[PDB]
């Protein structure tokens, strides 16, 4: 069989922007190999944030495809994240592939897709991977709730802590990331 | 001869090139750490390496005009050869040696043009020596004082005074000549016909030699298109060999040319372009390190035009003006307009595609469609350009997006 996605979770609150992943790399059925890994990373002078699910060859390879279009548009997210989608739609080996990307900066936040789709949330949460719906169930969930009684930071710190709670596939370990 | 130091170097730059200070400062330093060479001896003459220059940034902001200016008050002689050609993915045939080739051809249409006002003048007193000539000639056994010939001009320098003002008549004068002309003619004539014996052998090619030899600067743009890194801008490693042809230029040979055997050696070399592509980490070791200086530039703002608009000495603005003026025209750019003018090239960049300082140019000649037509008939009038009279031809345009997209 296959890795599992690893559970990444991007939240926008009140001005605060912020993503969560898990580490828990699960491999075949069953078996996990590591408790860790780094799929959320920092770019364009920490001015976004990036979360991938993937393959950290397919992983940093969509991140730099992502760079490069960023500083190729100064800025505009949506325009890039646009010119990715074709370009991820085109190309024969990260068509057929299977994660999807989170992608989001001072202002906004998007979805972006294999396959060439690329979606924005209304609600300023977005969640891939394993967990993901799980930790989306948990976002949208405090949002609406606590939204006064919690941080970004914070709403997505637990958004992966309760994944892990209800799903196999994500594991207690979190990586945290914030734009300033 | 030339040098200047460093800042003087900058000085006239930022006369034509808002901003970047630190990109002049580099190029300054490359030009100076030139001169400075020669002053050694021989050992350390032929030891010491042009210090060439890595232009890392954005488009239009002036990597190519830093240099190519950089180069006109060095008085060197200049090619930017652009990178892509050299790949023919069409195939055709393109080798490398031929750039250092046209770093003479202009090397003369350089060194010829750059005599016609340092002998023009020096022989337009000797062209009326040829016509001072046939309408009186200095009678037969000259009784050598050297003041007994401004004596002729007894009469003869009354008419010297007089082809200022009346001319078109019917003469003949001194592979020779022997022919039979008119006046309006022949005076444009013997002017060409003279700075022949304004002597051109060896003189012109030699020293026009000297000059590549000496140095001017190759400015290689783009670089980074023919360097590795894969994904979209990786086709082969059938680029990265133009990294290798290259390399002997910059890293010191001779070549085969036209007026005489050229040797690269000494050039000054000046590599461009952006790098969202790769990495200047990322050329061939060998190119790596013939850039040992790396600079660089960062986009220009909003005001950075704005000044681009007026603080440059050729400045656009009054390219109008003048322009302009010949039609009976003043026309007159308001603070407040110059702003709008560059608040739209910054607006529009952001839309479409950004092209650099580039836009104002075209957003500009646009402006002026109205006025730079209509301008015959203003015969005097004036005009007040100004942010409420800008923003009536443009606002909408920028507005339009999808139009801007052809006509800005
Ligand atoms: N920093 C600047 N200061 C003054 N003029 C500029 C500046 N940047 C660009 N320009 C002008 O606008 C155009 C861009 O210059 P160029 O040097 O060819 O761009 P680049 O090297 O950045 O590709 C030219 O007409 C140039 O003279």
């Amino acid at each position: 069989s296959s890795f599992h996605a690893t559970t990444i979770f991007a939240v926008q609150h009140k001005g605060r922007s912020a993503m969560s992943g898990d580490g828990q790399v699960t491999f075949g059925q069953a078996v996990v190999m590591k408790h860790t890994a780094r799929k959320v990373r920092k770019l364009f002078n920490g001015k976004v944030l990036a979360g991938f699910a993937g393959s950290v060859a397919d992983a940093f390879t969509l991140f730099e495809k992502f760079e490069a279009k960023l500083e190729e548009y100064n800025g505009n997210l949506k325009r890039a994240a646009v010119e990715l989608a074709k370009e991820w739609r085109s190309d024969k080996v990260l068509r057929k592939l299977e994660a999807m990307l989170i992608v989001m900066n001072q202002d906004t936040l998007l979805l972006v897709s294999g396959t060439g789709e690329v979606i924005e949330p209304d609600d300023g949460i977005l969640a891939i991977g394993s967990g993901g719906n799980y930790a989306l169930a948990a976002g949208r969930a405090l949002k609406k709730h606590a939204g006064e009684s919690m941080s970004a930071s914070e709403i997505a710190r637990a958004a992966l802590e309760t994944a892990g709670e209800i799903c196999v596939y994500t594991n207690d370990q979190i990586i945290l990331e914030e734009l300033e | 001869m030339s040098e200047m130091t460093p800042r003087e170097i900058v000085s006239e730059l930022d006369k034509h090139i808002i901003g970047q200070d630190n990109a002049k400062r580099s190029v300054a330093i490359a030009l100076r750490n030139r001169w400075r060479r020669m002053q050694l001896n021989e050992e350390l003459r032929h030891e010491v390496t042009p210090k060439n220059i890595l232009m890392i940034g954005p488009t239009g902001v002036g990597k190519t005009e830093i240099a190519r200016r950089l180069a006109k008050l060095a008085n060197a002689p200049f090619i930017k050869v652009e990178a892509t050609k050299f790949t023919e993915v069409g195939y055709v045939g393109k080798e490398v040696d031929s750039i250092i080739r046209d770093l003479t051809d202009a090397a003369v249409k350089m060194v010829r043009v750059q005599a016609i006002e340092k002998n023009r003048y020096r022989a337009e007193e000797l062209a009326e020596e040829r016509i001072l000539d046939v309408l009186i000639p200095p009678a037969k056994n000259n009784w050598g004082q050297t003041e007994q010939q401004q004596e002729p001009s007894a009469a003869r320098q009354a008419f010297r005074k007089k082809l200022r003002e009346g001319q078109l008549d019917d003469k003949e004068i001194e592979k020779q000549k022997a022919r039979k002309l008119k006046i309006k003619d022949a005076m444009k004539l013997l002017i060409e016909e003279e700075a022949a014996k304004l002597v051109n052998p060896e003189e012109l090619k030699q020293d026009a030699i000297d000059a590549v030899e000496q140095h001017g600067i190759v400015f290689i743009d783009e670089i980074d298109k023919i360097c590795k890194r894969g994904e979209s801008s990786g086709p082969d490693v059938s680029r990265e060999g133009v990294q290798r042809d290259l390399l002997p230029l910059v890293e010191g040979c001779t070549v085969s040319t036209k007026h005489g055997m050229v040797k690269t050696d000494h050039i000054l070399f000046i590599a461009s372009g952006a790098f969202q592509i790769a990495k200047p980490s990322d050329l061939i070791p060998e190119l790596q390190g013939r850039l040992p200086i790396r600079v660089e530039l960062q986009a220009l703002t909003t005001s950075d035009f704005e000044r681009i608009l007026t603080e440059p000495n050729a400045s656009i603005t009054v390219q109008y003006k003048a322009l302009m003026a010949t039609e009976g025209v003043n026309i007159e750019f308001t603070d407040s307009g110059i702003k709008r003018i560059a608040e739209a090239a910054w607006q529009v960049n952001e839309s479409t595609e950004n092209i650099g300082a580039r836009r104002l140019h075209t957003v500009l000649e646009r402006l002026m469609e109205e006025i730079s037509y209509d301008a015959s008939d203003l015969s005097g009038q004036n005009i007040t350009i100004d942010a409420d009279y800008v923003s009536k031809h443009l606002d909408a345009l920028v507005a339009d997006e999808d139009l801007s997209r052809f006509i800005l």
